[PDB]
RNA sequence: AGCGCCGGCCAACUCCGUGCCAGCAGCCGCGGUAAUACGGAGGGCGCGAGCGUUACCCGGAUUCACUGGGCGUAAAGGGCGUGUAGGCGGCCUGGGGCGUCCCAUGUGAAAGACCACGGCUCAACCGUGGGGGAGCGUGGGAUACGCUCAGGCUAGACGG
RNA sequence: CUGGUCCACCCGUGACGCUGAGGCGCGAAAGCGUGGGGAGCAAACCGGAUUAGAUACCCGGGUAGUCCACGCCCUAAACGAUGCGCGCUAGGUCUCUGGGUCUCCUGGGGGCCGAAGCUAACGCGUUAAGCGCGCCGCCUGGGGAGUACGGCCGCAAGGC
C-alpha cells in the first residue's frame, strides 16, 4: 500500500514542492506556499550542514516521493536500469515515466499520481483496447492509453478531460482529447523532463 | 658590448671541492683549482646578455643581489647605473616571496624621512628622536637599493648563487628568471641564464656586471661613459 | 652473475635517466638489441649504438628527456617515465594474443617476445600472436 | 567562477603550562568544473579564518586536468606517504566512484566518470595530496607525442 | 497498519521521570539531579504486510597480498658456517619443438546465468531463439624467449 | 704447524656459477661429568653496619666457580636489533693495507657528511634502509605462553 498519509508535508521535508495533490498544489495552499520549512516541532530551526549522505538520501527521497513508488518497487527499477545499456541515470527516469499510473497522469486523465493510480486499479483505463489495472504496468512505445469505454461518461473523467481541452502536453506523448485516448510515442529524454532532481545523486546513494 | 680573451681575470676558481654538476663548465684541473672553459663562458654570455637586452628594452626591472664582500660595492654601483634595485647588505628572508610585507618597511622608511624634515622633527621627547633616528638608520642600511622595487622584478642578477641561495630559491619559486654569475661550487641547473666564471675576485665581478650594466643602459637607450667604479678594483 | 640480463638492462636505463645521463652502456646481446630497436622506434630513446668497451661488446643507449621546466626544480620530464620487467626467471609470464595488455590506454607499450620476433603490443596484435610478456614501458 | 568544497576541519591541540591551546586545520578544494582544481590546507586559531586561509592557499595551488569527456585519459596510481590512490578511466553513465576525499577533488576538476580506490593509509590529508599528484601526472596522447617525437 | 530507529559512525530533538541507581550498549561509550545515549511522552527519520533480532557465508579486509603486503627501531633475518636435494643461470651458432604462441576441429547434457523476442492484464514464474570463452582430445603450423642435445667463446667462477 | 685474504702480471681451465629445505660442523657467559689446579676475585653462605624493616645496596670473611685436560650442554640485547650473491646509481673528508709515473692515480677494508632516491618519522644514502634479478629464513593484534601436550635431543639443568 503506497504511502497513504499527509503529503503536503513531504513537500515540506524536501524543501521543494511536490505535486502529490494536483490542483491544490497550484492554488496558494500547497503549504509550500507560506510555510516551506520542514515538518515537525523543529521545522523553523536552523538546518545543520547536511552530511554527504543526507544529501544523496533526501534527493532520492524527492525523486521517489514524486512518483509515489515504494522503496522495494523503486529499487528494483534502478537495478533494472543499472543493468540495461546506456546512461543509467536517464534510463532510470525513462522507466519511471513508463509506469501506467504515471502516464495516465501525464495525459491528464487524472489530476495527481495518487488519483491516476486509483483510476487504473478500478479498470477505468485501457491499454491498446484491453483493460489494465496494474499501475506499475509498463507502457511501451506505440501503446494507446484510453479511458474505459464505459467510464468516459463518469463525472470525474469529464472535468479532467475537459480542462485538458486546449492544453499542450508532453512532447513524447499525444492526447486525442476526443476519444479520450492518448499515445505513448517515445521514452522521454532527460531533456523532455524538468524534474527538480539530480539523478546523479540518486545513482550515488545506491553506489554506497 | 663584448669581449673575448678574458683570461686576464676569470676562469679557474674555487679549490677542489666543487659541485659535480658544474663539471660541464670545467676545462681542467690545475694547482688544486678548477680552470673554467671560457669558450662556454662566452657562449653563455651571449645567450644571457641576449636575455638582458630583452628585459632592458621593454622596461623590465632587474634586481641585483650580491652580499659576498668581494663585490658588495661593485653591485650597489653598477646597479645605481640603472633604475635597477640592488641588495648588497643582507638578503632579508622573503623580499620576493613576502614582497608585499617587506615593502611595508620601505613605506615606513621614506615616511620617516618625511618626519625628519618637518616641524615635527624637534617635537616630542628626544627619546623618540633616538628610536626613530635609529629606525631610519637600519632601514636605510638594507632597503637603500630595494626601495626602487614597486613590484616583483622580471629577473634576478645574482653574483654567487650558492651564497645567495635563499634569493635564487625565492626567484625560482615565483618563476622569476635567474641571471647569475656562478662558478665551480654552484649548481648550474638552478640558474636559468648562467655566466660561469670567478664568482669571487673584484676584477671579475666588476668586469661582468660592468659590461652587463653597459648593455642595460645601451639596450634601453641612453649611451653612457665607462664605468665609474673601476677605482674599486683597488 | 647476472640472473636477468634484460632486467639489468631495463634497470641501467631506468637508473641512468634518473640522474639524466647522456648515454649509458649495457653489455651487448642480440635479444637486448631487439628490445632496443623497439625503444628507439617508439621514441623512448634517442637511439642506441654498438661499441666495444674494454674489448667486450656493449650497447651505448642514448637516453632522451623533456625540456627544462619552470619554478623550483627545472629538471625535465622523463620520456621513459616507467619501465618495468614483467616476465622473470622463476615466474615467466606468457599471454595469448587475446590476453595482451593495453598499457596506459595505448599511451604506453608492452614488449612481448613471440615466435614471430620481438614486438610491441600493437605489432603483436596485428600479426595476431602472443608470447612472453617481456616488460612494459610508458 | 570557482567553487569550494570543504574536505575536512580538525581541531588540533598543543600543550602549555595551564592547559591545552588549540588550532584548527582545514582542507579545501577549489575547482571550475572545467578541468582546473586546487588544494589548500590552511591552519588558524579559528575555524573560519582556517577555512578562508585554506581556500586562499588552494587557488595558489592549481592543476590542469586533461579531461577527455568526463574521464581521465588513462589510469594511474600515486602513493603519497603511506597513502596510495588508484584512478581508472570510466565510460559515461559510470559516475564518480570514489571516497569523499578524492570525489570532492575529482568533481570540482570537472570529472564526471571515473573508477577510484583508496589503498594503504587512508589519511584524508595524505589521500588528498596523492590525488592532486595523480591528476598532476596525467598525460595526453598529444603530450606523449610531443615527448617521444623529438 | 504495523515494526525499528533519532550521541558519533548513521537519515532523525524536545519536555518530564530517574540520580554509578534503574538501566542502555554493534564499536567508540552513556547514567553518580538540570542525560538529544536509561524509562515515558510529543515530535521526527526509515521501511511498510511487514519490521526488528539472533545464527551463518562472501564483502569492505591489498587483514595470507597471484592480481595485491611485509621483516633496522612497529610482528618479523635463522647465532655463524659448510654444503644435499631443489629453485635460479654469461655471450655466439646449429638440430629438436617439451613449455609458449597461432589456425582448424571434436568435445563442452539439459536446466541455470547473459541477450532478444514471446505467454499468463504486469511482474514473480514460464517458453522459443541467439551467443558462449575456458578446460581437455585431435590435426597442422611458428621458433623470439624458456627447455633439451651439439659445437664455440672469455666478460662470471676457478686455477698459475 | 695452519685457515682466510688482498695486490700485480693478464699466463692456464672454459659458465666449472648463485642460493641453499633437510644433514653436518662451529658456537660468549653460566652450568654439568671425571680428574687436576687454586694466587686474585666471588653466587651461596658467615658476620659488621644502614634502615621503619633492610633476606639489598656499603664493610670484613668466604665455598662452588673463575684457570687446565677430556667429554657434555647449544643459549644471549649470538645486535648493524639490517640473510647471502650480482649488476646499476654525484661527490667531499678521515683512516688501515697493496700496486703505480707516488701533487696524485688505481685496488681491497674501516669511519664520518652528503647527489638522486627511499623512509611513519628517526634516519639510510657505492659499507643502502636506493634502483633491479636470483635463492633461503621469518611475520600476520595484545594477554594466556615460549606455557600445556606430543616428538626429538641432554647425565642433569634444560634445549628445539
Ligand atoms: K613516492
Ligand atoms: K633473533
Ligand atoms: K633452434
Ligand atoms: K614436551
Ligand atoms: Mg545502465
Ligand atoms: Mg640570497
Ligand atoms: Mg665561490
Ligand atoms: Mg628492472
Ligand atoms: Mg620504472
Ligand atoms: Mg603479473
Ligand atoms: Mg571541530
Ligand atoms: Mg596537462
Ligand atoms: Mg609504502
Ligand atoms: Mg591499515
Ligand atoms: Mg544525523
Ligand atoms: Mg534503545
Ligand atoms: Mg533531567
Ligand atoms: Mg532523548
Ligand atoms: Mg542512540
Ligand atoms: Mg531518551
Ligand atoms: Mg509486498
Ligand atoms: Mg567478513
Ligand atoms: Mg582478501
Ligand atoms: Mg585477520
Ligand atoms: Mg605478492
Ligand atoms: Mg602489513
Ligand atoms: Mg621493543
Ligand atoms: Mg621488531
Ligand atoms: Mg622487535
Ligand atoms: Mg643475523
Ligand atoms: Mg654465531
Ligand atoms: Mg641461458
Ligand atoms: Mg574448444
Ligand atoms: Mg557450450
Ligand atoms: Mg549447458
Ligand atoms: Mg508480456
Ligand atoms: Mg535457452
Ligand atoms: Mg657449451
Ligand atoms: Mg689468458
Ligand atoms: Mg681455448
Ligand atoms: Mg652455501
Ligand atoms: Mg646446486
Ligand atoms: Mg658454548
Ligand atoms: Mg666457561
Ligand atoms: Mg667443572
Ligand atoms: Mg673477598
Ligand atoms: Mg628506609
Ligand atoms: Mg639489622
Ligand atoms: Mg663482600
Ligand atoms: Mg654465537
Ligand atoms: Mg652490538
Ligand atoms: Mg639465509
Ligand atoms: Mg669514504
Ligand atoms: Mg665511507
Ligand atoms: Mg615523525
Ligand atoms: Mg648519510
Ligand atoms: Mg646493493
Ligand atoms: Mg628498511
Ligand atoms: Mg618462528
Ligand atoms: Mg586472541
Ligand atoms: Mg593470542
Ligand atoms: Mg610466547
Ligand atoms: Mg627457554
Ligand atoms: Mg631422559
Ligand atoms: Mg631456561
Ligand atoms: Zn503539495
Amino acid at each position: 500500500g503506497r504511502y497513504i498519509g499527509p503529503v503536503c508535508r513531504l513537500c515540506r521535508r524536501e524543501g521543494v514542492k511536490l505535486y502529490l495533490k494536483g490542483e491544490r498544489c497550484y492554488s496558494p495552499k500547497c503549504a509550500m506556499e507560506r510555510r516551506p520549512y520542514p515538518p515537525g516541532q523543529h521545522g523553523q530551526k536552523r538546518a545543520r550542514r547536511p552530511s554527504d549522505y543526507a544529501v544523496r538520501l533526501r534527493e532520492k527521497q524527492k525523486l521517489r516521493r514524486i512518483y509515489g513508488i515504494s522503496e522495494r518497487q523503486f529499487r528494483n527499477l534502478f537495478e533494472e536500469a543499472s543493468k540495461k545499456k546506456g546512461v543509467t541515470g536517464s534510463v532510470f527516469l525513462g522507466l519511471l515515466e513508463s509506469r501506467l499510473d504515471n502516464v495516465v497522469y501525464r495525459l491528464g486523465f487524472a489530476v495527481s499520481r495518487r488519483q491516476a493510480r486509483q483510476l487504473v486499479r478500478h479498470g477505468h483505463i485501457t491499454v491498446n483496447g484491453r483493460r489494465v489495472d496494474l499501475p506499475s504496468y509498463r507502457v511501451r512505445p506505440g501503446d494507446e492509453i484510453a479511458v474505459a469505454e464505459k467510464s468516459r461518461n463518469l463525472e470525474l473523467i469529464r472535468q479532467n478531460l475537459e480542462a485538458m481541452k486546449g492544453r499542450k502536453v508532453g512532447p513524447w506523448l499525444s492526447l486525442d482529447v476526443e476519444g479520450m485516448k492518448g499515445k505513448f510515442l517515445r521514452l522521454p529524454d532527460r531533456e523532455d523532463l524538468a524534474l527538480p532532481v539530480n539523478e546523479q545523486l540518486v545513482i550515488e546513494f545506491y553506489s554506497r | 658590448v663584448k669581449e673575448l680573451l678574458e683570461a686576464g681575470v676569470h676562469f679557474g676558481h674555487e679549490r677542489k671541492r666543487w659541485n659535480p654538476k658544474f663539471a660541464r663548465y670545467i676545462y681542467a684541473e690545475r694547482n688544486g683549482i678548477h680552470i673554467i672553459d671560457l669558450q662556454k663562458t662566452m657562449e653563455e654570455l651571449e645567450r644571457t646578455f641576449r636575455f638582458i637586452e630583452d628585459l632592458a628594452m621593454r622596461g623590465g626591472t632587474i634586481l641585483f643581489v650580491g652580499t659576498k664582500k668581494q663585490a658588495q660595492d661593485i653591485v650597489r654601483m653598477e646597479a645605481e647605473r640603472a633604475g635597477m634595485p640592488y641588495v648588497n647588505q643582507r638578503w632579508l628572508g622573503g623580499m620576493l616571496t613576502n614582497f608585499k610585507t617587506i615593502s611595508q618597511r620601505v613605506h615606513r622608511l621614506e615616511e620617516l624621512e618625511a618626519l625628519f624634515a618637518s616641524p615635527e622633527i624637534e617635537e616630542r621627547p628626544k627619546k623618540e628622536q633616538v628610536r626613530l633616528k635609529h629606525e631610519l638608520e637600519r632601514l636605510q642600511k638594507y632597503l637603500s637599493g630595494f626601495r626602487l622595487l614597486k613590484r616583483l622584478p622580471d629577473a634576478i642578477f645574482v653574483v654567487d648563487p650558492t651564497k645567495e641561495a635563499i634569493a635564487v630559491r625565492e626567484a625560482r619559486k615565483l618563476f622569476i628568471p635567474v641571471i647569475a654569475l656562478a662558478d665551480t661550487d654552484s649548481d648550474p641547473d638552478l640558474v636559468d641564464y648562467i655566466i660561469p666564471g670567478n664568482d669571487d675576485a673584484i676584477r671579475s665581478i666588476q668586469l661582468i656586471l660592468s659590461r652587463a650594466v653597459d648593455l642595460i643602459i645601451q639596450a634601453r637607450g641612453g649611451v653612457v661613459e665607462p664605468s665609474p667604479s673601476y677605482a674599486l678594483v683597488q | 652473475m647476472l640472473t636477468d640480463p634484460i632486467a639489468d638492462m631495463l634497470t641501467r636505463i631506468r637508473n641512468a635517466t634518473r640522474v639524466y645521463k647522456e648515454s649509458t652502456d649495457v653489455p651487448a646481446s642480440r635479444f637486448k638489441e631487439e628490445i632496443l630497436r623497439i625503444l628507439a622506434r617508439e621514441g623512448f630513446i634517442k637511439g642506441y649504438e654498438r661499441v666495444d668497451v674494454d674489448g667486450k661488446p656493449y650497447l651505448r643507449v642514448y637516453l632522451k628527456y623533456g625540456p627544462r621546466r619552470q619554478g623550483p626544480d627545472p629538471r625535465p620530464e622523463q620520456v621513459i617515465h616507467h619501465i618495468r620487467r614483467i616476465s622473470k626467471p622463476g615466474r615467466r609470464v606468457y599471454v595469448g594474443v587475446k590476453e595482451i595488455p593495453r598499457v596506459r590506454r595505448g599511451l604506453g607499450i608492452a614488449i612481448l617476445s613471440t615466435s614471430k620476433g620481438v614486438l610491441t603490443d600493437r605489432e603483436a596484435r596485428k600479426l595476431g600472436v602472443g608470447g612472453e610478456l617481456i616488460c612494459e614501458v610508458w | 567562477d570557482f567553487e569550494e568544497k570543504m574536505i575536512l576541519i580538525r581541531r588540533t591541540a598543543r600543550m602549555q603550562a595551564g592547559g591545552r591551546r588549540f588550532r584548527f586545520g582545514a582542507l579545501v578544494v577549489v575547482g571550475d568544473r572545467q578541468g582546473r582544481v586546487g588544494l589548500g590546507f590552511g591552519k588558524a586559531p579559528e575555524v573560519p579564518l582556517a577555512v578562508q586561509k585554506a581556500g586562499y592557499y588552494a587557488r595558489r595551488n592549481m592543476v590542469e586536468v586533461p579531461l577527455q569527456n568526463g574521464t581521465i585519459p588513462h589510469e594511474i596510481e600515486v602513493e603519497f606517504g603511506a597513502s596510495k590512490i588508484v584512478l581508472k578511466p570510466a565510460a559515461p553513465g559510470t559516475g564518480v566512484i570514489a571516497g569523499a576525499v578524492p570525489r570532492a577533488i575529482l568533481e570540482l576538476a570537472g570529472v564526471t566518470d571515473i573508477l577510484t580506490k583508496e589503498l594503504g593509509s587512508r589519511n584524508p590529508i595524505n589521500i588528498a595530496y596523492a590525488t592532486m599528484e595523480a591528476l598532476r601526472q596525467l598525460r595526453t596522447k598529444a603530450d606523449v607525442e610531443r615527448l617521444r617525437k623529438g
